[PDB]
DNA sequence: TAGCGTCGTAAATCATAGAG
DNA sequence: ACTCTATGATTTACGACGCT
């Protein structure tokens, strides 16, 4: 059967958000850094690239909505 | 604070994205399989036929080759 | 320089998981 | 189940750099 898209588990999201926020002034992981995140999260490098693309634009589009999340991290 | 300040930004003069139609997509896909690399003339004819600029056609083919790369990387684990 | 190639990404849009 | 909308994925359009 075809693989279905799925929301990432809480674990993967925490790892990605951790990296994103710790590099907030320039959240652009290098290819080697995307491979390691991909490993810790159990996802693919394309998926890490998609997550960062999605995160930067949505965060940039709504700074307020992502506040508080910026702090806990 | 503006933490997004140093991030990559789209130049305020970039053409706004226009999804192509099922028809334009299907026709471009068929031109792709005929020759994965366009000649100045084939590009010119496909562009006219679909009412897309030659630039848009050149870029569509470039993006299509990157999609092929993406799919093949997804397969050869 | 002109001009087409790849790589990586921005931003908009898609598809449908999943949450009420 | 049945909307909605959140989120991962895909599609246009380029900038930066390669080479001839």
């Amino acid at each position: 059967a075809r693989r279905k898209r799925r929301n990432f588990n809480k674990q993967a999201t925490e790892i990605l958000n951790e990296y994103f926020y710790s590099h907030l002034s320039n959240p652009y992981p290098s290819e080697e850094a995307k491979e390691e995140l991909a490993k810790k999260c159990g996802i693919t490098v394309s998926q890490v690239s998609n997550w960062f693309g999605n995160k930067r634009i949505r965060y940039k589009k709504n700074i307020g909505k992502f506040q508080e999340e910026a702090n806990i991290y | 604070n503006n933490p997004a300040a140093n991030w990559l930004h789209a130049r305020s003069t970039r053409k706004k994205r226009c999804p192509y139609t099922k028809h334009q997509t299907l026709e471009l896909e068929k031109e792709f399989l005929f020759n994965m690399y366009l000649t100045r003339d084939r590009r010119y004819e496909v562009a006219r036929l679909l009412n897309l600029t030659e630039r848009q056609v050149k870029i569509w083919f470039q993006n299509r080759r990157m999609k092929m790369k993406k799919i093949n990387k997804d397969r050869a684990k």
